[PDB]
RNA sequence: UUAAUUGCGAUAACGAACGAGACCUUAACCUACUAAAUAGGGUUGCUGGCACUUGCCGGUUGACUCUUCUUAGAGGGACUAUCGGUUUCAAGCCGAUGGAAGUUUGAGGCAAUAACAGGUCUGUGAUGCCCUUAGACGUUCUGGGCCGCACGCGCGCUACACUGACGGAGCCAGCGAGUACAACCUUGGCCGAGAGGUCUGGGUAAUCUUGUGAAACUCCGUCGUGCUGGGGAUAGAGCAUUGUAAUUAUUGCUCUUCAACGAGGAAUUCCUAGUAAGCGCAAGUCAUCAGCUUGCGUUGAUUACGUCCCUGCCCUUUGUACACACC
């Protein structure tokens, strides 16, 4: 047969991950943690305080997984959208620059996260086979 | 309620002042046979069944 | 005694789209009768310049507007040669109007 | 502020009263009936789904559906 | 409103008048013959003419028409 | 009877409700007959649809739109006002809100619910604005069936979207329970009240 | 060497290159299966193609599907048309014909165009309109 | 996940540094009530105490309520990087000053007052009744103070 | 020399309008009507038309 | 009848032309042609992750061939086609079948005859005449102002909630445009909560910014119909950035203050399908600014498929003492 990786129903996969982490208790915590907008347009920080940007992260290195040379650029693409601008309509502005980057090298760290070359980012083996088992897990729990 | 439902053979024109009303001539559902002239709201094609209180009562061009 | 390959890229860009085919297809032709390996007539997306204006000289009228568009044909023919072939084809192969270009070197 | 979304001993009882033989199990119909908020009805049947009792339809966000064990 | 207008009429009666044979009824064969003799500087144009002659010829079948 | 396997896994129940029945959302769209004369086929069912979303092109000629799904329709109407224009997701969801809703209400096919409800709320004959010198005088005429289907959804979504102002009660289990008042006649709701209307002012002018 | 075709799906941008090859009963989109593709209600519009011929003609089949274009309904609704169009093909070219014409027909007695492609795309919105038709607003006061 | 048990261990409806605390309401909206007091800000506070964010307001320990208030005069004496406040570097005292309750309009006025002194742009306008960051009434805002 | 091919287009047309602006112009009673512009590697031909040709040739 | 002086017929007219049409660009169809280490997709190297068996999923410009999708080129393709009746079984219109496409196939582009004392002499080394002219209306610097407010009107934008709101989380376009003699589009990486900076780039451009990973939308939790967490308006404070120059916040984000507004009176604007509305993006502007325009996608319906009742025009017949023509 074969276990897959991509055939999980996203959120699963990204709730996994945080439960992970949460046990491993290895990732470095950026510090400037819930004293951030984390987006742009943003009036709240993350609801549950703690915690949520672990997810932030898993959803991250997910990504990372499915595509090829990813950078923070991107990222803060990804994690923008619309802003409330009161009586002027809305624009599309991008997420916090530096949190995404100390996630990334949170990850890098941990070793999920491996440097490419060309210009981005790319997965480690290790951290290849941890998203592997990770999506096994969430498998399991389905099974 | 009674209810006598109508059955088109014909339409006998677009009328009304503006244009919402249209002249059929009809031969209700039960007891065939029997043509009168009714102006309908709606748009209506042939052999389309409608649902009237009052059946025997001719309406003519609108004003 | 040289024949040594280059791979060459010919630039074809023009505006009036007939004579720029009729270049290419000379150029292709051409080709033909010196016998060599080349990719085609490779087409890019023909880019349309648009500038859009208000008809009115002076903003007095109806609010007109026209899109004065300049239409754009960039060709790519690709020639595993070396120089002195391209040299000998370039030395005729130019037709009014349309731009003849060589790239050279791959 | 309109009340009746506080907490107590009392209006637990009631809603441990308030559950067999019943058509709908709903969040919308239990504010109706003048009970606790949207999330703290959720929680009420939550406590209640434990060895039957209340059994769910749909699963939704904010259109959740439940009904009795037949 | 998909009248045919004047040109496209006398087109397709001087056809009938000048090549009464070679008109073959159904549609494309009469549309390539159409596009054969009559010299049109279009094609949509040439299919239209080409329709009215299938016309004609299908209505010159049930009775003689004016003209 | 019968689940055939594939590599790529799909859930049980999705098998079970798949091939032997020609099925709706996750229930019968079969059975499901119209109970009055007239207004069959110009109240869709007929043609067996699995979702009530469709591309499928009805406002091309005229009686096509007659030919349109009655859930569907439902969605449609549902995205008046601007806040929801376009959205048909969002229908969708409620609709299928909607008949779940139904479906918890005494059993019963919920399609069925709202063919009567449909059939209940349509206004017999109304009043239309005839000129006749100046005066806004008005002469009772009859109702082509279309039309009056027609009518009949607007006016429950209407119904819905007044409800839905201000309340906790979502605005499928508005529809819903409008569906209920026109199926059960009673004359509580919004489509039914605004129909008895017109039918009292085409009697006060026949 | 396996006998396979590749089949476009259209509609508005949206267009979708579904593969279909011979193997196990393999049906993805982007790498993931069938099951996701996540605007969620839509989900059972893509299963009805598949339901209508039945789980045996996708056993024999393997579809993978790449999609580009458009939003999240029409690609959707790209992807659904793509796989009408893959198992149609695959069995006008291997299999046998009469199983093709029942296909059809069962496409066609449910034309949500499917094998037909859909028609419309927008019109230009041209000046002195906020959209194609509807202008601004004309004052006279 | 757990509805809140007991008789009454802990008091409805609150009074908070100077102003209101009305219950009912989850932790954080309860606070933007009070004057000045934030929504990011009141978050940190509750986080720099160690309150859950699923209690009513009409709940807190007393001690609690201490921690908040001891959190709210001083940012500097708490992990809190203090770049979120009314006057950060400031005017005059040159510190790190967010004011609190009835404090604040209080500074409003006083800033007002200086700026009435000093005679500027800003200052004649607010004395006028107008308009402070260059916006235009030929048409908008026909009532005004 | 060179730019963005689409650019340098424009450019030359631009160039070619002047030039016809400036005939127009300067060779008025010369009787000018046309340019004629063929832009070769090295030698660019302006062709020039004219009903007193004469008069342009000097 | 027609969208049409579009046609059929009646007929001192007959055959004509311009205008409408045709045409032209684009948007749609081509598993048939033309080709593509600048668009793509396959099989096997190298290996990365698995289930651990063959099989999956990949990445990698390795090699090879194809061209469905992408692109254009060449053509073709719909002519209301096929019957069904209606109407002198004319012109045509409606219904079904086939068909990619049956509203002139959609959208324009162009656009007659004469004009209006319509608009500009502020687009002009396009300009007749008059004016002015060197302590200038020529010029150029320095500063303000065109952005003032007791208040009229017209464009718009954002709101008045649970079709929500905020976080997450999922995740999708299409037009675009973008520097070498400069001060472009600018990735990728460390420092900054933002705003941003810096070292290296790549792109005088399908190749790099860019799959412009846009918004709207879709899942779970938190608050549940309170001028409230709807709404972010009058406002103070820092840090930036643009440009010599920002006060009269240029703009930007952060904390705060948190008002008017509970679906808008009389009038009336716009609209008949990818149309209305929603929702963004891009370009035009542009040192800097978007709420604006052009464009382009992205979601995506209601109800007509008619008629002269109102409004405006049009032609006929009528009358006229008007023809600078009812001002
Ligand atoms: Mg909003
Ligand atoms: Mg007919
Ligand atoms: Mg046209
Ligand atoms: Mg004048
Ligand atoms: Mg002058
Ligand atoms: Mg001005
Ligand atoms: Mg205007
Ligand atoms: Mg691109
Ligand atoms: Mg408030
Ligand atoms: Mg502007
Ligand atoms: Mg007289």
């Amino acid at each position: 047969p074969g276990v897959s990786v991509r055939d999980v129903p996203a959120q699963d996969f990204i709730n996994n991950y945080a439960s992970f982490l949460q046990r491993q208790g290895k990732l470095e915590v950026p510090g400037y943690v819930d004293i951030v907008k984390t987006s742009a347009g943003n009036e709240l920080p993350p609801q549950d305080s703690e915690g949520w940007f672990y997810k932030r992260a898993a959803s991250v290195a997910r990504h990372i997984y499915l595509r090829k040379q990813v950078g923070v650029g991107k990222l803060n693409k990804l994690y923008g959208g619309a802003k409330n601008r009161g009586v002027r309509p809305h624009k599309h502005v991008d997420a916090s620059g530096s949190i995404n980057r100390k996630v990334l090298q949170s990850l890098e760290k941990l070793g999920v996260v491996e440097i490419s070359p060309k210009g981005g980012r790319r997965i480690s083996d290790n951290g290849l086979r941890d998203l592997d088992r990770i999506a096994a897990a969430t498998l399991e729990d389905e099974e | 309620t009674p209810v006598t439902l109508a059955k088109v053979i014909k339409v006998l024109g677009r009328t009304g002042s503006r244009g919402g009303v249209t002249q059929v001539r009809v031969e209700f559902l039960e007891d065939t046979t029997r043509t009168i002239v009714r102006n309908v709201k709606g748009p209506v094609r042939e052999g389309d069944i409608l649902v009237l209180m009052e059946s025997e009562r001719e309406a003519r061009r609108l004003r | 005694q040289e024949v040594v390959i280059h791979k060459i890229r010919i630039n074809l860009t023009s505006t009036k789209v007939k004579q720029l085919e009729n270049v290419s297809a000379n150029i292709i032709k051409n080709a033909e009768t010196f016998k060599l390996v080349k990719k085609g007539p490779v087409r890019l997306p023909t880019k349309v310049l648009k500038i859009s204006t208000r008809k009115t000289p002076n903003g007095e009228g109806s609010k007109t507007w026209d899109t004065y568009e300049m239409r754009i044909h960039k060709r790519y023919i690709d020639l595993e040669a070396p120089a002195h072939i391209v040299k000998r084809i370039t030395q005729i192969t130019i037709e009014p109007g349309v731009d003849v270009e060589v790239i050279i070197a791959a | 502020a309109k009340h009746a979304v506080v907490l107590d001993q009392d209006k637990f009882d009631r809603i441990m009263k308030e559950a067999p033989t019943y058509r709908y199990v709903s969040v919308s119909v239990l504010v109706d009936r003048f009970k606790l908020g949207g999330s703290l009805a959720r929680v009420a049947l939550r406590h209640l789904e434990n060895e039957g009792i209340i059994k769910p339809v749909s699963k939704h966000s904010k259109q959740a559906i439940y009904t009795r064990a037949t | 409103g998909r009248v045919r207008t004047k040109t496209v009429k006398r087109a397709s009666k001087a056809l009938i008048e000048k090549y009464y044979p070679k008109l073959t009824m159904d549609f494309q064969t009469n549309k390539r013959l159409c596009d054969e003799i009559a010299t049109i500087q279009s094609k949509r144009l040439r299919n239209k003419i080409a329709g009215y002659t299938t016309h004609l010829m299908k209505r010159i079948q049930k009775g003689p028409v004016r003209g | 009877f019968v689940p055939v396997e594939l590599a790529t896994t799909i859930p049980v129940e999705i098998q079970q409700a798949q091939q032997e029945i020609k099925l709706f959302n996750k229930w019968s769209f079969e059975d499901v007959e119209v109970k009055d004369a007239s207004l069959v086929d110009y109240i869709q069912i007929s043609k067996p649809i699995y979702v009530a979303h469709t591309a499928g092109r009805y406002a091309n000629k005229r009686f096509r739109k007659a030919q349109c799904p009655i859930v569907e329709r439902l969605t449609n109407s549902l995205m008046m006002n601007g806040r929801n224009n376009g959205k048909k997701l969002k229908a969708v969801r409620i609709v299928k809100h909607t008949l779940e809703i139904i479906n918890v209400l005494t059993d019963q096919n919920p399609l069925q619910v709202v063919v009567d409800a449909i059939i209940n709320s349509g206004p017999r004959e109304d009043t239309t604005r005839v000129g006749g010198g100046g005066a806004a005088r008005r002469q009772a005429v009859d109702v082509s069936p279309l039309r009056r289907v027609n009518q009949s959804i607007a006016l429950l979504t209407i119904g819905a979207r007044e409800a839905a102002f201000r309340n906790i009660k979502t605005i499928a289990e508005t529809l819903a329970e409008e569906l209920i008042n026109a199926a059960k006649g009673s004359s509580t709701s919004y489509a039914i009240k605004k129909k008895d209307e017109l039918e009292r002012v085409a009697k006060s002018n026949r | 060497t396996v006998p396979s075709v590749q089949t476009f799906g259209k509609k508005k941008s949206a267009t979708a290159v579904a593969h279909v090859k011979a193997g196990k009963g393999l049906i993805k989109v982007n790498g993931s299966p069938i099951t996701l593709v996540q605007p969620e209600i839509l989900r059972f519009k893509v299963y009805e193609p598949l339901l209508l011929v039945g789980l045996d003609k996708f056993a024999n089949i393997d579809i993978r599907v790449k999609v580009t274009g458009g939003g999240h309904v029409s690609q959707v609704y790209a992807i659904r048309q793509a796989i009408a169009k893959g198992l149609v093909a695959y069995h006008q070219k291997f299999v046998d014909e009469q199983s093709k014409n029942e296909l059809k027909k069962a496409f066609t007695s449910y034309d949500r165009t499917l094998l037909i492609a859909d028609s419309r795309r927008p019109e230009p919105k041209k000046f002195g309109g906020r959209g194609a038709r509807s202008r601004f607003q004309k004052s006279y006061r | 996940s757990l509805v809140v048990q007991e008789q009454g261990s802990f008091q409805h409806i609150l009074r908070l540094l100077n102003t209101n605390v009305d219950g009912n309401i989850n932790v954080v909206y309860a606070l933007t009530t009070i004057r000045g007091v934030g929504r990011r800000y009141a978050n940190l506070v509750c986080k720099k105490a160690d309150v859950d964010l699923h209690k009513r307001a009409g709940e807190l320990t007393q001690e609690e309520l201490e921690r908040i208030v001891q959190i709210m005069q001083n940012p500097t004496h708490y992990k809190i990087p203090a770049w979120f406040l009314n006057r950060q570097k400031d005017v005059n005292d040159g510190k790190d000053y967010h004011s609190l309750a009835n404090n604040l309009e209080s500074k409003l006025r006083d800033d007002l007052e200086r700026l009435k002194k000093i005679r500027s742009h800003r200052g004649i306008r607010h004395f006028w009744g107008l308009r402070v960051r260059g916006q235009h009434t030929k048409t908008t805002g026909r009532r005004r103070a | 020399a060179i730019i963005s091919k689409k650019r340098k287009l424009v450019a030359d047309g631009v160039f070619y309008a002047e030039l016809n602006e400036f005939f127009t112009r300067e060779l008025a009673e010369e009787g000018y009507s046309g340019v004629e512009v063929r832009v070769t590697p090295t030698k660019t031909e302006i062709i020039i038309r004219a009903t007193k040709v004469q008069d342009v040739v000097g």
